């Protein structure tokens, strides 16, 4: 049968589902892992990973550090970071996202200070000439 | 009296309380997202307790020194702000 | 008013109080589209400093007894300028404002704020 493995990272997880096969690279000795096995921990290669599942296909997530658990049913990797891909060239995509975020930091900022603090700035400031005023008879 | 620069500057009012109410449903869909992005956190520390748990009660014959308590000689101290203030007093009843 | 005739304490004294009275006074506008935390400490210390200023300026007379009932005061200059210069000497920013109001000397002041 297939069993469930979970790539979860600190962020999210990654890749979750039933699966029968997973290659991956241990602190020491490289592993081979199916359904039922005994129950083992063991910290991992910050390298790429292979899953097999049962429909003539295997999935590679690339991880850099992280810990590997099993049980015979359910297995699972918290990763110090993973990403759905091939091969460490895959940087170019992970780097997407990170400047996509950086991009909308500057944007909470030109908004930010731009929207509040310039109209609030001119709001109180020439109010006074008026509310000294108020009277005027003349 | 200049009546048409009062008039003008009641007008600049308006335009600041429209912007100010973009800035709460902006405000909103922020809180939203990062309210989701709370959430997706917990499995990591759930597996990972139970897993240094079966590790201390496989193994109570020694500890680590983040598991051990010996008395105080100084502290550190973290604390998080924003980059940018504006957002009540957070950072004002936490620095109190 | 000049230091020539008041005496060149005297004339100093004034001219803070009035500076810093001033100054929180073109300050009120802010804090009323903003909270107060979003001013800088020194502001913030201005707007207590000038609130217990006002405070320690209600007096009161030996008339206004009928109103109310309480006796008058009849401070000397020396009590008010000693008062003002430890005042703004901050000798009293951690005395609630309320010692202050509708009382005589600083003296008073602390007694109030210890009948606190």
């Amino acid at each position: 049968a297939t069993m469930q493995c979970d790539v979860v990272s600190v962020k999210e997880s990654i890749y979750s589902g039933a699966v029968t096969m997973l290659i991956a690279k241990g602190a020491g000795g490289e592993l081979g892992i199916l359904p039922g096995h005994a129950p083992l921990v063991t910290l991992l290669q910050p390298g790429p990973i292979r899953v097999l599942l049962e429909n003539g296909t295997e999935e590679i997530v690339y991880v850099s550090g992280g810990v590997l658990e099993v049980q015979p049913h359910v297995v699972t990797v918290l990763a110090d970071t993973a990403i759905r891909a091939d091969n460490l060239d895959e940087a170019a995509i992970l780097e997407a996202r990170k400047n996509a975020e950086q991009l909308l930091a500057n944007q909470k900022s030109d908004l930010d200070s731009a929207a509040a603090l310039a109209a609030l700035a001119e709001t109180a400031a020439q109010l006074e000439t008026i509310r000294k005023i108020k009277n005027r008879a003349q | 009296a200049n009546l048409k620069e009062i008039r003008a500057k009641v007008a600049s009012i308006k335009s600041t309380q429209k912007i100010t109410r973009a800035m709460q449903m902006v405000a909103a869909s922020k809180m939203r997202r990062a309210q989701e992005r709370m959430a997706q956190g917990r499995p990591y520390a759930d597996n990972m307790r139970r897993v240094i748990a079966h590790l201390v009660q496989a193994n109570p014959e020694y500890k680590h020194r983040y598991m051990v308590d010996r008395p105080v000689k100084r502290v550190g101290y973290i604390i998080v702000s924003s980059d940018r203030g504006l957002a009540g007093g957070l950072n004002i009843n936490l620095f109190k | 008013l000049d230091p020539l005739v008041v005496g060149q304490e005297h004339y100093e004294i004034a001219r803070a109080v009035q500076n810093v009275l001033q100054r929180y006074k073109e300050l009120k506008d802010i804090i009323a589209i903003l909270g107060m935390d979003e001013l800088a400490e020194e502001d913030k210390l201005v707007v207590y400093r000038a609130r217990k200023i006002q405070r320690f300026f209600s007096q009161p007379f030996h008339v206004a007894e009928v109103f109310t009932g309480a006796p008058g005061k009849l401070v000397p200059l020396k009590e008010t300028i000693r008062g003002f210069k430890g005042l703004l000497a901050g000798e009293y920013d951690h005395i609630p404002e309320q010692a202050f109001y509708m009382v005589g000397g600083i003296d008073e002041v602390i007694a109030k704020a210890e009948k606190l």
